[PDB]
């Protein structure tokens, strides 16, 4: 099998004989040193590479990336960020002048992060560069060096990249995809990889029979539907969250703190679905606004309830020879808010996840949707303290009253990112959050000005 | 140069991902790559040990046993034996028991799993209450230093406040995993490896191969990260790979994955601190009373000079008539506990700092008020002394904390924040000030020398090697700056090697902060003698005194003619006047005994102070820093923007350690928190949104490298000031004393509010 890319302007071809090599180590092997190696496990960055297609440029743990998914893509790694000439990317120069190296191990991966933010013209570096790490220089250096790049033009060479091409199966269509899944039900399905390559890096396992969803477009797709809104299992969160925006600023909020915007760009909706955590933020917010999955096992379509595609813990309503198609959320949902809790805000795997979302009809509580993440083994709704809650005044005190219903919904355990207790407690304290924030209450931690 | 904000020795060469470490390093065709095997029984004898699945591994060229190891199966820095690979038993899971030696690194770490091993498990020491219990600890009993009788002066205190805190460890996260790579260079070996310590790596793969030392050569041109870790945990990787060399005839590399360097190599001493703190009815101190209980490990490792440094900063930043440690060396069946930045320092300073401030809260004073009503008198007859009675007359933190309130609005931004207080009800900001005075030297006071080798080119180009290692403090920038101040040249025509143990022996680590004062001596001094040289035959030449010939700008002046310091050299080459020179330097003063408790340990202490502020939603325990501001004494600051940097990631780091970082172990002695995806070091977006670090410019009192003050460790204690804010912010809550703990995680700091507003 053979895929061709743009590695820092050369044209390449590789021959893929071995489809789980990460690109890290491709390049690593190939001589590419640049690339450093921090954990492959993604929440270091030491290894952001540059990616363009179609799509635009965007930054990637070079880690996580299996080759036949860069096919046809341009890359860039930090040993082809600078000018051919030798002249330095204008984010190269301003991290020399304002000191954003110490140990210079975490620097390669910035520098990349920061060219592919400076290129793409973005500015929200606090986001942008929560996932390559530093332990030296406390961030100060690099946040002055990066708004002083800003005000240079962008790398005329980097752009032009853009112009390119303008065993493992890969397919092109969403049929092509059931009609082969249709035969291959024991077949290790590759969307983002954010997941499975982890079983290969860490975990040290050998999957025979793959296929790479991360070329089929139509499967990877936001629709409008007279209901509400058609979003495929292919759709990435970077764009998930770029899409919420406008319809959903609750569901943009917290996908704004998963993972990070180098794991945003390549792991998608259907696939933090289809892998099927208790500790997954993806569901709870769609299971707290009501939004049903789609399935297909060749020309079949099921569609339920997300809330009902997880049973038991590591057990889904998946059939052999059935997947992930896509998720529909009806248009508005004003009363929906979605409260993450982790040690640690940016990149961290909560500890409790609170998803809440009435009606009201005055005063008295219509319709509750209350669901959570990493309080029992499976993201479910909490009925006890949420039949409680209907048909009731909207007030602190009543909401106070049901409260102890959810250590009969849950009972939650007891890990290193938090004490059953306490993340039965934070279950607790997000309800009256709740209450609080729509009441018009300050609330919010991360909204609090210096 | 010295004194001018020039930029890291690499920072281009960083930038554009042409610096070169151990793992990007070229290297033969037939390099193996090694992987240990780790004992997954917290203390237990291994009764069964099949290594023919490991063996018959693919990619498989050599395994190995304790058993197969020709000399010396010892690592550990102490006198107390740590072996490398399992002698019949195993102390803690994540103990190497075997090494395999295979074509490539992934083939190594799929064979260390396919171990066969049966143990016969025994009880294990996990808890501090455990090991103090059974008896399980280092040294034979704890260290006891007391001035004064505490016991008295607290019987009669107006005002007394007891408490009992814990305080976490600190993995140290290097983004450059624990490496070295093993080149058998005919007879002896050659050595490359991310270490602090290259001479120490020498020493360890001497003895077990079983060469004189000058077979074994260590080079090390730098790390990514250091802080403390790769001050000894380097030997086990070295000795790995020299042993496997010698045996396979190959060259053989090893580097940790991020999963094994958790689990295997130790981390900060977690301690415990009861405190006794006194003062009478003015707010003057009477006397604190201290017992530390120290989290070891299953070896000594640096854990006796660690709790000495511990007891030694137990004054925190104050003068104490009447002070008695009680400090415990505990083992327990867990990592062996090593150096991290500050040695010790922080753990015994925040005991001081928790004390002081749960007496300040105590008697309804202003903590700040009675910090500065007790701080070590501004010099300028009898000095006061400190527990270990060495005079402190080099104290500016009277200046210091007045400079930094002002410039950092503190009045008027406590008593903002008591109106945002009671304007909130769900949140709650808080602030605090933390000072700092951490003694510069090293404890064990013989490791307190450096030396330095110049080379002067016959082009003018010289080439600069001394015996501190890289880790990214901008060592050889300082290097450079003082070697191109001396001899009167350029920055750029000093050139600067990798460490070398063949070209300055004997070195210490790159350790105590003493890196660039020591070394800084060392090139100065190799750098004179040369500019010497060339000084005297000039003034020969040219008919006059040495001492009037100036070497400035990279021009040479004298007779009232002038050359380029290049038709100097050459001219003195053809004269045959060596341009090689060594240079050496020993810490001056220094002088104490360790088990008496008395002395001078320092050659001076380094001062500073900061400002946080904090929000706390009460909710749920999130939190974050808002501001901070930091005004350390740097003294002459050899390059003020490379020294501003340090004290910006000091703080980060060391507020880190009391903030989100947390080591969690099971009922087993297994750490749950092994990878990034389970300890949480400060993250971009976790920087002070405010962040004003400044310098305190006043030279060095002591006769130390252009009137400089070593940076490294003490801008860490900095981050006391963050876990004391979000105390402020817990005492906001309720009446009651929040008792907070370290690290203040969010479940932790709603245990804190929770307990000020009296629940469970
Ligand atoms: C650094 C890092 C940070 C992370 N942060 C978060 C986080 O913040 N929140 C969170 O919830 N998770 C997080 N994760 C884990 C998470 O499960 C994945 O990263 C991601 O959500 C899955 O999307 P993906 O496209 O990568 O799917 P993949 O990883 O490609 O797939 C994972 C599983 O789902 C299956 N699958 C994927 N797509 C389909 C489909 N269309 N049909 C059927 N089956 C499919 C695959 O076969 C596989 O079994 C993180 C992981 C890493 C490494
Ligand atoms: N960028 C960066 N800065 C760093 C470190 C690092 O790893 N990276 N480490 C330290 C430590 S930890 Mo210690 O006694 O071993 S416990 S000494 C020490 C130190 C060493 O630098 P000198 O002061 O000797 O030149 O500064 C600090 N600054
Ligand atoms: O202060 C120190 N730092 C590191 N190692 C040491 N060994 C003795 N003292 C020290
Ligand atoms: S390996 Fe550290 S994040 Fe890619
Ligand atoms: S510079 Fe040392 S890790 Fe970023
Ligand atoms: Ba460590």
């Amino acid at each position: 099998m053979e895929i061709a890319f743009l590695l820092n302007g050369e044209t390449r071809r590789v021959r893929i004989e071995d489809p789980t090599q990460s690109l890290l180590e491709w390049l690593r092997a190939e001589g590419l040193t640049g690339t450093k190696e921090g954990c492959n496990e993604g929440d270091c960055g030491a290894c952001t590479v540059m990616i363009r297609d179609a799509a635009g440029s965007r930054a990637v743990n070079a880690c996580l990336m299996m080759l036949p998914q860069i096919a046809g893509k341009a890359l860039r790694t930090i040993e082809g960020i600078a000018a051919p000439d030798g002249r330095l990317h204008p984010v190269q120069q301003a991290m020399i002048d304002h000191h954003g190296s110490q140990c210079g191990f975490c620097t390669p991966g910035f520098i990349v992060s920061m060219a592919a933010a400076h290129d793409r013209d973005r500015k929200d570096y606090d986001d942008l560069l929560a996932g390559n790490l530093c332990r030296c220089t406390g961030y100060a250096p690099i946040l002055r060096a990066a708004e002083a790049a800003a005000g240079e033009p962008p790398a005329d060479w980097l752009q032009a990249d853009a112009a390119f091409t303008l065993p493992a199966f890969l397919p092109e269509t969403s049929d092509a995809l059931a009609d082969w899944y249709l035969a291959h039900p024991e077949a290790t399905l590759i969307a983002g990889g954010t997941d499975v390559s982890l079983w290969v890096t860490k975990a040290l396992r050998d999957l025979p029979e793959v296929a790479f969803l991360s070329h089929c477009k139509d499967l990877a797709q936001i629709r409008e539907t007279p209901d509400g809104y058609g979003i495929g299992a292919g759709v990435t969160i970077a764009a998930l969250r770029a899409f919420a925006e406008g319809p959903h600023p609750a569901l943009a909020g917290l996908l704004r703190r998963f993972a990070s915007e180098q794991v945003r760009q390549v792991a998608t909706i259907g696939g933090n679905i289809a892998n099927g955590s208790p500790i997954g933020d993806g569901p709870p917010a769609l299971i707290a606004m009501g939004a049903s999955l789609t399935l297909r096992r060749g020309q079949e379509r099921r569609r339920m309830p997300l809330e009902d595609f997880f049973l038991e813990y590591r057990k889904q309503d998946r059939r052999p020879g059935e997947f992930v198609e896509s998720v529909t959320l009806p248009k508005s949902a004003p009363g929906l808010r979605c409260y993450k809790l982790s040690k640690r805000f940016d990149q961290d795997i909560s500890a409790v996840c609170g998803c809440l979302n009435l009606t009201l009809k005055g005063s008295k509580i219509e319709t509750a949707r209350i669901a959570f993440g990493g309080m029992a083994g499976v993201p479910k709704r909490a009925a006890a303290f949420e039949a409680a809650l209907i048909g009731q005044d909207f007030r602190e005190d009543t909401i106070a009253a049901a409260l102890p219903l959810l250590a009969q919904d849950f009972t939650p355990l007891s890990d290193m990112r938090a004490s059953a207790a306490y993340r039965m407690n934070a279950a607790q304290a997000m309800a009256l959050r709740y209450v609080r924030e729509l009441s018009g209450e300050a609330v919010a931690v991360l909204e609090v000005m210096p | 140069s010295v004194g001018k904000p020039l930029p890291h020795d690499s920072a281009r060469a960083h930038v554009t991902g042409q610096a070169r470490y151990l793992d990007d390093l070229p290297c033969p065709a037939n390099t193996l790559h090694l992987a240990f095997g780790l004992s997954t029984e917290a203390s237990a004898a291994i009764t069964g040990l099949d290594l023919e699945p490991v063996r018959e591994s693919p990619g498989v060229i050599a395994v190995f046993t304790a058993a197969d190891l020709p000399h010396d199966n010892d690592a550990s820095p102490a006198p107390s034996p740590e072996p490398v690979l399992a002698t019949g038993e195993v102390h803690f899971v994540g103990q190497p028991i075997f090494l395999v030696a295979a074509t490539s690194h992934r083939a190594a770490r799929i064979a260390a799993r396919k171990a066969r091993i049966t143990y016969a498990p025994r009880p294990a020491i996990l808890t501090l209450d455990q090991a103090l219990a059974a008896d399980s600890r280092f040294e034979g009993g704890p260290v006891i230093w007391a001035r004064g009788d505490v016991e008295t002066a607290l019987a009669g205190a107006a005002h007394l406040a007891e408490g009992c805190f814990e305080i976490g460890g600190q993995e140290h996260f290097y983004l450059e995993g624990q490496a070295a790579l093993a080149l058998p260079a005919e007879g002896g070996v050659v050595i490359h490896c991310s270490s602090q310590h290259p001479s120490e790596i020498q020493h360890k793969v001497a003895h077990a191969l079983g060469l004189a030392f000058h077979d074994v050569r260590v080079e090390m041109r730098r790390m990514g990260g250091g802080f403390g870790g790769k001050q000894s945990q380097g030997n086990h990787l070295a000795i790995a790979c020299a042993v496997a060399a010698r045996a396979t005839g190959r060259p053989c590399k090893m580097r940790y994955d991020r999963d094994d360097d958790m689990v295997i190599t130790g981390k900060r001493h977690d301690f415990r601190i009861r405190y006794r703190i006194g003062a009478d009815a003015s707010g003057k101190l009477l006397g604190a009373d201290f017992v530390h209980l120290a989290r070891c490990g299953w070896s000594a490792d640096l854990s006796l000079p660690v709790c000495d440094r511990a007891m030694l900063h137990a004054d925190g930043s104050y003068f104490v008539p009447a002070l008695r440690i009680e400090s415990h060396r505990l083992r327990t069946n867990t990592q062996s506990n090593t150096a991290f930045r500050g040695f010790g320092g922080p753990q015994g300073a925040l005991g001081m700092e928790r004390a002081i401030e749960h007496l300040a809260r105590g008697m309804g004073r202003d903590p700040a008020e009675l910090r500065a009503l007790n701080f070590y008198d501004p010099p300028e007859k009898k000095t006061q002394t400190t527990h270990y009675g060495q005079e402190v007359a080099d104290c500016v933190l009277g200046e210091l904390v007045t400079r930094l309130q002002k410039s950092a609005n503190f009045t008027t931004r406590r008593a903002e924040i008591a109106a945002w207080n009671s304007t909130n009800r769900t949140l709650a900001r808080g602030i605090a000030l933390s000072p700092v005075k951490f003694g510069i030297s090293f404890t064990l006071t013989h490791l307190n020398q450096a030396g330095a080798l110049v080379q002067i080119y016959t082009d003018g180009s010289v080439a600069l090697n001394h015996g501190g290692t890289e880790m990214g403090q901008g060592l050889h920038a300082k290097m450079v700056q003082v070697a191109a101040a001396v001899l009167g040249i350029d920055p750029v025509q000093v050139r600067i090697t990798a460490t070398d143990t063949s070209k300055v022996p004997n070195t210490s680590a790159t350790a105590a902060s003493s890196g660039a004062d020591m070394n800084g001596m060392a090139v100065k001094d190799a750098c004179e003698t040369l500019r010497g040289r060339l000084a005297g035959f000039v003034a020969a030449r040219e008919g006059c005194a040495a001492r009037d010939v100036i070497f400035d700008a990279g021009q040479v002046q004298a007779s009232g003619k002038s050359w380029r310091f290049a038709e100097i050299v050459a001219a003195a080459y053809m004269a045959r006047i060596s341009l090689s020179a060594t240079g050496f330097y020993a810490t001056p003063k220094l002088s104490w005994d360790r088990l008496r408790g008395q002395g001078r340990p320092f050659l001076y202490f380094a001062y500073g102070a900061a400002i946080t502020e904090v929000v706390i939603d009460r909710l749920t325990g999130e939190n974050r820093i808002l501001r901070t501001d930091i005004l350390h004494d740097a003294g002459a600051s050899l390059n003020p923007a490379l020294d501003i940097g340090q004290i910006e990631g000091a703080y980060v780091q060391g507020a880190g350690w009391l903030t989100t970082e947390e080591l969690v172990w099971d009922h087993c002695g297994r750490l749950m928190t092994h990878a990034p995806s389970t300890y949480k070091i400060p993250a971009f977006s976790d920087r002070p949104r405010i962040f004003n670090v400044a310098l305190w410019d006043q030279p060095n009192r002591e006769e130390t490298i252009f009137r400089s003050k070593a940076v490294g460790e003490p801008p860490f204690l900095l981050g006391i000031s963050a876990f004391l804010a979000l105390h402020d912010a817990c005492a906001a809550c309720g009446p009651h004393w929040p008792d907070l703990q370290a690290p203040a995680t969010p479940e932790a700091v709603l245990a804190a509010v929770r307990r000020a507003e009296g629940r469970a």
